[PDB]
RNA sequence: AAAUCUUUCUCAC
RNA sequence: GUGAGUAAAUUUGG
């Protein structure tokens, strides 16, 4: 009759409240950790039990061995994305008798930010505590390695490693009319979003899983899904230019308007897709490819799009293209967003502010400076002092971002928005 | 899926059965009727026809799959549905008008809003206050820190001996001699002996703080790790002499003397009097059987003892040493003395920071970090950041603050920035 | 030693201060300061900035996050037995359950809808009314928080009524949303390092940086300012009720109720207080009592000071300063070019709390240090070896271990002093996996958790639930019993006992 | 007695 | 307010 006591006067309560009432109480022991561990030799007995029973059953983890050369750089927020269980996997695990709470806990995708000041040539991600030594998350086929690289070392005559057509190991997902066509080379499937599901004939199809993850929809089985036209064969046999860009967080590279190429083995991006040196190249690549949902923006996406539109109203064609690329970068795919900065209503409020700032993946960009041609044409200089500072190098002819000493003006300069850092035509 | 329709759905599934016993309509809002492992696609599920049913109001589409059958609840009392059987079931079941409560917005204005606004108006409001006048000047110079240290010294002065800090060095007695001296000192203090342990009994308190003075620095602290470990062990092992390799202490519970019926064993909140030995030569000297040693006491509460005993002296020293400038020799009173100063005294200072449970040195360090990074500061206010004496009370925290300020002054003197 | 560091050093190596003092003195001091500010003699608590440009969220549906309303943290429950008001300290879960029991309501959302719907303050919502709810929601209890480095006098915190927390959750969620929509650079959810990096990028175009802090932040944010912001963003009657309760707040100290009409009590409305400033200008990258604005000329500095004054963000003349070579926010210091300032920085030591947990915490701290530029890797290796030696000195007695196998740590009787690099790159005996920062929990943690757990009448368990079932659904005793019976029957049909534990890491390891 | 409203254990009427 | 006893921190850290 504990229900009538804990919840006296009510017959029904939410599952949240009931579960919160069934949490085992924990008392804060006043003793130190050492004394608690000594009490009744609890730690001694636990160590004996572990060495006698649990230790032999522990699986042996593989040893990390892949390393790359690194150098010190600015402090950056490395993002590690550990994906959660899919809905089908969780359902199957629950039906197999596994704990419901544990399965629920693993159902949520997780992103963790850690500060690191170390960068490799290919903007690789590093294992925890091994950024300095260069241990990378990625593990060393030549085509598989070249697919994930912005500039493949050796072109192979196919889309994965350069301009060309589609190979057997590559698939693509494209949008035609109001349907998503997934073509691998052997199978062709069509999907549509009903309300919150991606309904498809074969949701277990790997391209279907990738599409569901990109669109943020629950895969669903629907035999009654068909499309009228399907140029997937011609697209497969045609050749497309390969933009020089690291794979997006979803593990694919765009090749046409609302079309993405995926490699079967390359699951998820193991390198930073967006970086200070590659932000504008990525923006230019997807100029007219529609929303990509590849870059996270700090704050509201609607506010970011409003600022982008406000900056779009005034600017040269190059600035307009850059702004459209950024808008496509930050806009999720398939959601109710007007990322096109030609039909989006201009917000009068956005023009009121003097500066238009947007934070993309930790990079703060002033769109007004972009319109004036700063990150691509000329750098910005601010004098910090008229006295030389110890430990600071002289000003180069084409300085990158950073603090330098100029002997021509005999002053400490801070260079920001430098084309030598953002454009880097090399 | 909206809870606003939950109850309505429950009315739709009203004792409807199929297959001779099996419930026909399963409500998505019911935790028992839900089918485990089956994603929901409508308000309820019909097992007979295997179809999802969703209820909607006129001109209010709901985000459900197109295959879900929609029962439109017309503005006038009327129910339209493509499937005839569902329409009839809606007609019969919804005999009593079931009006779905509207969606409440966060900006909803209650009927009592005006009354509460009037009540707020009648209540007190703040006055504007003065706009401060801020003058930005250079950070404090060495003279200001010297003045602060001199003011502290003038206000409080110094003790004749280092008291418990002296326990960081060997007392020059063997284990048996140390145990004998500690036990005989406890006996001479009239400490109660019970169950083989010592207890300190108290009846009344002056309700005033103890005298505060700065502790002169011993030469070194070779036994810092041993002393901290002994303090950690004494958290529960109190009343008997605890021995280490080179020294020993005695933690005596401090308990009230109620009378015939008085506390006999310590509880969670009982305080400890930690008694330690050091070399003689001060007013705290104690002699027994030709063995001489200075006996110094320290009164702690359980939290202080745990915090002190959990510190790692060696690791902290190494971490500081990683990127440390040369440490100059200093005198007994933390003054630069190249001729006769000792660098090992710095270790002693570290030990003091471990003993100080208020960690005022942390506040001094934060303010000094601000000082070293600053180009300009507010006049007469930034200097009023090292005056932390009012924030602490006790010989140990006061000495810790004084020697932190001395460290700041020494840094400004020998390694100007 | 911290004074002679070549680089920046906050002196965080030792643990924070401890105190067993009662919280009466600190709460009394805070209330006295708030009363002094109300008189308008020391600081400014009158907001005069323009918030008319903030977007109105009044049309958003009223949604409440139930999870945030239940927890094991303390809260104040008020009872009126014989005309006397008794405030008791209970758990937030128990307080919310008692609130829902007194006002018959399935969920907090139903309760808030009922409160907003009544036509009179005296209309009953069960065994109470909106008038009684407002009267009881203004009572707070005082407590002490310690272990804050650099604060020898431990601070005073306050436990609020469940109804006050319920309204605060809504207003704070909407204030955070408005901040994300309006802030020049959103930082409400960012960490210290992320905020510092964003600030370094933002202040890159101005010569001078004002590393500023606010003093008496909690005591200067008046109920009038909170109501102003809430009306600007359109909180309707919820904001009015919350401001009314704040203005009439009373704190129970020892056995006496003390009125505190001035300011708020703690950082309850951090988002609203931040919006009080962010809604007047876009010149500050700030959250709560910390901003990193920049300027070029003294006139701009005076403008910044005026903007801070008008928004009740009184500058702390003791701690605020001006720098040109560095910028510091949230204790994180960076150079103007974005590099982390050389030195120990905010590195904190690891106290002795177990033979293995101490080693794991040291490994995590050193991994964080080496991932940044704090120290080179060989220094971390040496420090890890030193920590292993210290743990051997501390925990190598029979009361902790009786083993002698070589692969064990020297602190558990073994002969292995593992290398930091070898441990990090999974190049060790499996016994060392628990010591890895990303490894499984150590034996010490499990033993301590078991000890904590092991200490009347339990409700029937509602575990092993279908992962797809929303937690907002209602269940009674019969429903709980039926769900348990059905799940047990399904498990038995599988020839299974209580459900097998699921480990995501182990399952993923078996996946390939 | 001291880092001084803290050093405040239990049971029964 | 009176009386009575002495489950919890000592078992077990050099
Ligand atoms: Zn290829
Ligand atoms: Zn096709
Ligand atoms: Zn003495």
């Amino acid at each position: 009759s504990q229900f009538g006591k804990s919840f006296k006067g009510r017959t029904e309560v939410t599952i949240t409240e009931y579960r919160s009432h069934t949490v085992k109480d924990v008392h804060r022991s006043l003793l130190t950790a050492d004394k608690s561990l000594r009490k009744s030799f609890c730690f001694r007995n636990a160590l004996n039990q572990f060495l006698d029973k649990d230790l032999p059953l522990l699986p042996i983890r593989p040893k990390l061995e892949s390393r790359v050369a690194v150098k010190k750089s600015k402090l950056r927020s490395q993002l590690s994305f550990r994906p959660g269980l899919t809905q089908e996997e969780a359902i199957d695990l629950y039906n197999k008798g596994y704990d419901g709470d544990s399965v629920s806990g693993a159902l949520q995708d997780r992103v963790v930010n850690e500060p690191v000041a170390y960068s490799s040539a290919d903007n690789d991600k590093f294992h925890r505590g091994l950024a300095a030594l260069g241990y990378t998350l990625a593990d060393r086929d030549t085509c598989e390695s070249g697919f994930v690289r912005a500039i493949p070392t050796t072109p192979c005559g196919f889309i994965c490693c350069g301009p060309g057509s589609f190979k057997d190991s590559l698939g693509f997902v494209i949008k035609i009319g109001e349907f998503w066509h997934m073509y691998d080379g052997f199978q062709h499937f069509v999907a549509v979003e009903d309300a919150k599901f991606l309904a498809s004939k074969s949701p277990s199809f790997w391209l279907a899983k990738r599409l569901a993850k990109r669109l943020n929809l629950v895969p669903k089985e629907d035999p009654s899904v068909a499309a009228a036209e399907c140029p997937c064969k011609k697209v497969w046999e045609a050749s497309f230019a390969r933009a020089p860009t690291a794979l997006d967080p979803f593990g694919g590279r765009a090749f046409c308007d609302q079309g993405w190429v995926y490699h079967r083995d390359v699951g998820y991006a193991t390198a930073n897709h967006i970086s200070q040196e590659t932000l504008f190249q990525q923006a230019l690549s997807v100029r007219n490819l529609g929303p990509q949902g590849s870059a996270n923006v700090s704050g509201s996406i609607h506010t970011a799009l409003d600022r982008l539109r406000a900056a779009y109203s005034r600017g040269t064609p190059a600035s307009r293209s850059i702004l459209q690329g950024l808008a496509n970068l930050i806009t999720p795919v398939g959601e109710n967003f007007e990322c096109d900065l030609d039909k989006r209503k201009l917000n009068i409020k956005a023009l009121r502010s003097p500066e238009r700032y947007i934070t993309i993946e930790g990079l703060v960009v002033n769109l007004d400076d972009v319109v004036r041609g700063f990150y691509l044409d000329k750098a910005k200089v601010t004098v910090l002092s008229r006295s030389k500072w110890m430990g600071y190098e002289d000003l180069p002819q084409k300085p990158p971002n950073g603090t330098f000493y100029c002997r021509k003006r005999k002053a400490m300069l801070l260079i920001s928005c430098s084309p030598g850092t953002y454009a880097k035509k090399r | 899926m909206d809870s606003r329709f939950a109850q309505l759905t429950g009315v739709f599934c009203d004792d409807f059965t199929y297959s001779e016993g099996s419930r026909r309509f399963l409500s998505s809002y019911s935790t028992v009727e839900r089918r485990p492992g089956v994603p929901v696609e409508g308000d309820c599920y019909d097992c007979l026809k295997n179809k999802w049913i969703a209820f909607e109001l006129e001109g209010q589409p709901r985000k459900f799959p197109k295959a879900t059958v929609r029962c439109i609840l017309n503005n006038d009392a009327t129910y339209v549905c493509s499937e005839q059987e569902y329409q009839q079931i809606c007609k019969v079941q919804f005999k009593d008008y079931l009006e779905i409560d509207g969606v409440v917005k966060v900006g909803h204005k209650a009927s009592y809003d005006a009354e509460l606004r009037e009540r707020l108006l009648e209540l007190p409001h703040p006055k504007s206050g003065p706009k401060p006048r801020i003058e930005w000047v250079a950070p404090p110079r060495l003279a200001d820190i010297s003045k602060e240290t001199a003011e502290l010294k003038r206000q409080y002065g110094f003790f004749e001996c280092s008291k418990f800090l002296a326990c960081g060095e060997e007392c020059g007695l063997d284990q048996e001699a140390r145990e004998l001296i500690l036990n005989e000192y406890a006996r001479d203090r009239e400490f109660e002996f019970r169950n083989g342990g010592w207890i300190q009994r108290y009846t009344v308190a002056s309700h005033k703080p103890a005298t505060q003075k700065i502790l002169p620095l011993p030469a070194s602290a070779p036994l810092a790790r041993e002393l901290l470990m002994l303090i950690a062990r004494s958290t529960t092992q109190a009343g008997k002499v605890l021995h280490s390799d080179n020294t020993s202490i005695l933690a005596v519970p401090v308990m009230r003397d109620s009378g015939k019926h008085s506390k006999r064993r310590p509880t969670a909140s009982t305080h400890h009097l930690v008694v330690g030995l050091s070399k003689p030569g001060c007013e705290h000297d104690f002699e027994f059987d030709g063995y001489r040693a200075a006996v110094h006491v320290m009164h702690l509460d359980p939290k202080q003892s745990a915090n002190i005993g959990e510190q790692d002296f060696v690791s902290t020293r190494e971490i500081y040493k990683l990127d440390m400038l040369e440490l100059p020799p200093i005198s007994r009173k933390g003054d630069l003395d190249r001729a006769s100063g000792l660098e090992t005294r710095w270790d002693v200072i570290l030990l003091l920071e471990c003993l100080d449970s208020t960690r005022v040195s942390q506040a001094v360090a934060q303010h000094f970090n601000r000082h070293r990074l600053a180009l300009s500061v507010c006049k007469d206010e930034f200097r009023k950041g090292y005056q932390l004496a009012s924030e602490i009370r006790g010989t140990i925290p006061l000495s810790s603050l004084y020697y932190s300020l001395c460290a700041v002054r020494l840094r400004m003197t020998v390694h100007p920035f | 030693m911290w004074a002679f560091q070549e680089g920046v050093c906050k002196g965080n190596l030792l643990s924070g201060p401890t105190s067993m003092k009662a919280p009466d003195s600190a709460a009394r001091e805070s209330i006295d300061r708030a009363s002094e500010i109300m008189t308008g003699k020391s600081y400014n608590a009158v907001h005069t900035g323009d918030l008319s440009k903030l977007p109105n969220q009044g049309e958003s549906p009223l949604r409440i996050v139930d999870s945030d309303l239940y927890s094991e943290r303390s809260c104040c429950w008020v009872i009126e037995k014989e005309g006397r008001v008794v405030c008791k300290s209970t758990t937030l879960t128990r307080g919310m359950t008692s609130l829902l029991n007194t006002t018959k309501c399935s969920s907090p959302s139903e309760l808030i809808c009922k409160v907003l719907t009544v036509e009179s303050l005296s209309e009953k919502i069960g065994d109470t009314s909106v008038e009684e709810l407002l009267s009881h929601g203004r009572y707070f209890k005082c407590a002490l928080r310690d272990q804050e480095r650099g604060k020898p006098k431990s601070r005073a915190i306050f436990l609020s009524h469940p109804f006050f927390r319920l309204l605060s959750s809504v207003v704070e969620t909407h204030a955070r949303s408005v901040l994300s929509k309006v802030s020049a650079v959103y930082t409400a959810t960012a960490s210290a390092e992320q905020r510092a990096m964003m600030a370094a990028q933002v202040v890159e175009s101005r010569k001078h940086v004002l590393n500023g802090d606010c003093t008496k932040y909690n005591e200067a944010i008046d109920a009038d300012t909170l109501l102003k912001v809430w009306d600007a963003i359109g909180m309707g009657s919820i904001g009015v009720m919350l401001a009314y309760m704040v203005r009439r707040k009373c704190v129970l100290i020892k056995d006496t109720l003390v009125e505190c009409p001035g300011g708020m009590l703690m950082g309850m409305f951090n988002a609203t207080a931040t919006l009080a400033l962010q809604g007047t200008t876009d010149r500050f990258l700030s959250f709560s009592d910390d901003f990193i604005t920049s300027f070029n000329s003294p006139a701009e500095l005076r403008e910044i000071e005026d903007l801070l004054f008008a928004s009740c963000h009184n500058l702390s003349l003791k701690k605020s300063y001006i720098s040109v070579a560095s910028l510091e926010i949230n204790s994180c210091t960076l150079t103007r070019d974005g590099d982390l300032a050389t030195g120990l920085g905010c590195t904190a030591g690891v106290p002795f709390r177990g033979p293995l947990v101490t080693l794991k915490q040291t490994a995590a701290m050193l991994s964080g240090a080496v991932d940044s530029g704090v120290m080179p890797f060989h220094s971390a290796e040496r420090l890890f070896q030193i920590k292993q030696q210290e743990c051997a000195y501390r925990y190598n007695n029979p009361t902790y271990t009786t083993r002698n196998e070589d692969f064990l740590p020297t602190c558990l009787g073994g002969k292995t002093v593992i290398s930091f690099q070898s441990l990090l790159t999974w190049d060790c005996h499996p016994f060392w996996y628990q010591v890895h920062p990303d490894g499984p929990d150590t034996i010490d943690q499990k033993v301590l958790s078991v000890l904590a757990s092991k200490t009347r009448t339990r409700l029937e368990a509602l575990s092993d639930l279908d992962p797809l079932v929303p937690h907002r659904l209602l269940v009674s005793e019969s429903d709980v019993s039926k769900i348990r019976a059905a799940r047990q029957a399904h498990l038995k049909s599988l020839g299974l006992e209580q459900p097998t534990n699921f480990n995501y890491a182990i399952y993923k390891a078996v996946q390939p």
